[PDB]
């Protein structure tokens, strides 16, 4: 059995850590809804 | 019992201790959260129940109690912010610029910020607050790290 627990409130915070890249991938989508690499 | 607006832990007994499988967005009494976190089930919120609505393996998102309400988009130009919700951990917005995930159907943001599999379902918010999508469905590159895309609903 599942259960929700609140953990914050959904605002953008000004001076938030600036941090990871910005990749472009080639990418496939199955049925599964799992994404692969394609190269 | 709690609908209030806002992001919330998705929690499991059935493991050792009390362990957190995924994240969620209450927004408009719907909550919002991706399909391999619940796989569909439904979920307690004290003494009340939430019980799915919609669903799709595919899209990897599932709504409860309403149909999903989420319909902001990256615009394709600006920053984002991820508000991760860690297991044990407290939220914490981390800000980003998404790469793309190029697909045979058209492109699809995605942020290179590598957090635990119980992080799924942690919202991406544009600069006005506004959930664009949630992280938790992508790929794993060359290097061991996650690469999550901007996974978005449709607002019926
Ligand atoms: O596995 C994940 N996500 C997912 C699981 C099951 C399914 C889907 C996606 C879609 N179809 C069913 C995942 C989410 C967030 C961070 C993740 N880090 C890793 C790791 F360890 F591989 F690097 N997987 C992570």
């Amino acid at each position: 059995d599942m259960y929700i627990e609140r953990a914050g409130d959904i605002t953008w915070e000004k001076d938030a850590e600036v941090t990871g890249n910005s990749p472009r991938l080639d990418v496939a989508l199955d049925e599964s809804g799992d994404f692969s690499l394609v190269e | 019992g709690e609908t209030t607006d806002g992001v919330y832990r998705v929690m499991t007994r059935r493991l050792l201790g009390s362990t957190q499988v995924g994240v969620g967005v209450m927004q408009e009494g719907v909550f919002h959260t991706m399909w391999h976190v619940t796989k569909g089930a439904a979920l307690r919120s004290g003494e009340g129940r939430l019980d799915p609505y919609w669903g799709d393996v595919k899209q990897d998102l599932v709504s409860y109690c309403g149909p999903w309400k989420l319909d902001a988009a990256w615009d394709g130009l600006s920053e984002v912010q991820l508000l991760a919700v860690p297991p044990g951990e407290r939220a914490k917005n981390i800000q980003t610029l998404p790469g793309i995930f190029k697909t045979k159907d058209g492109d699809i943001g995605a942020v290179a910020l590598d957090y635990p599999a119980g992080t799924s379902g942690s919202p991406i918010l544009d600069k006005c607050g506004r959930v664009i999508g949630l992280y938790g469905n992508g790929v794993v590159i060359k290097n061991g790290s996650y690469v999550s895309a901007i996974t978005q609903g449709k607002r019926e």
